[PDB]
């Protein structure tokens, strides 16, 4: 699902 | 021949981004200071690997054009390169010159860290093959960026969009190989070839972790996503 990866990429 | 003003800008930008990482001395000082149990070393590894991925995501987000890519392709690029990038940085750390006897002690400590015998020889064989290339800091930084921006990764929908971003980085690296090593015209092709060796070596990353000589294998939720462990 790469939920944490997706979060780190989409933040800021 | 020479880098253009635009290429010099690209190069210093990649270097500044790449240098936000932990210094090799910080990592080697920790391992050389004292011997740890397999249990303690597994925890040191998971901590270091978690920091490496977090730093890698920040480096990737700064790569010119990366944030213009399709969001699913962005995930596919990071997921596809995170482990290879850790092993490339491990090779860089291993090949940094240290005082007499220190690199031999560092190798012996890593050999006895808890990592399974079957992964030891391929690991150090890769590190020493990278070392023979006598790469500069600029070459490691550009090569890491080139690994991340691999158009041939599995699940990539728009390959050409990734090719367009990787192409100027390959051009800069080729120029630097011609400048740093004019005597060796094979230098650039050798760097590219070691990237295929890195892919093959990376096939057992999950097992390298699971076969660590510890009774329990605890992983952070971010590591589970990246290393394909539970
Ligand atoms: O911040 C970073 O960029 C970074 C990147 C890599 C890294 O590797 C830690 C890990 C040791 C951890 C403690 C126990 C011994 C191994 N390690 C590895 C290794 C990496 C992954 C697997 Cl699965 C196995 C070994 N190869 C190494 C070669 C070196 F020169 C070195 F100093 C440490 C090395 C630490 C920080």
């Amino acid at each position: 699902d790469h939920q944490l990866l997706r979060y780190l990429l989409d933040k800021d | 021949m020479e880098l253009t003003p635009d290429q010099q800008t690209l190069l210093h930008f990649i270097m500044d981004s790449y240098n936000k990482q932990r210094m090799p001395q910080e990592i080697t000082n920790k391992i050389l200071k004292e011997a740890f149990s397999a249990e303690e070393n597994f925890l040191i590894l998971t901590e270091m690997a978690t920091n490496h991925v977090q730093v890698l995501v920040e480096f990737t987000k700064k790569l010119p054009g990366f944030q213009t890519l399709d969001h699913e392709d962005q995930i596919a690029l990071l997921k596809g390169s995170a482990v290879e990038a850790m092993f490339l940085r491990s090779a860089e750390i291993f090949n940094k010159k240290l005082p007499s006897g220190h690199s031999d002690l560092l190798e012996a400590r890593i050999r006895n860290s808890g990592i399974s015998d079957e992964y030891i020889t391929p690991m150090f064989s890769f590190y020493k093959s990278i070392g023979e290339l006598k790469m500069t800091q600029e070459e490691y930084a550009l090569l890491t960026a080139i690994v991340i921006l691999s158009p041939d990764r599995q699940y990539i929908k728009d390959r050409e969009a990734v090719e367009k971003l990787q192409e100027p980085l390959l051009d800069v690296l080729q120029k630097l190989c011609k400048i740093h090593q004019p005597e060796n015209p094979q230098h650039f092709a050798c760097l590219l070839g070691r990237l295929t060796e890195l892919r093959t070596f990376n096939h057992h990353h999950a097992e390298m972790l699971m076969s660590w000589r510890v009774n329990d294998h605890k992983f952070t939720p971010l590591l589970c996503e990246i290393w394909d462990v539970q």
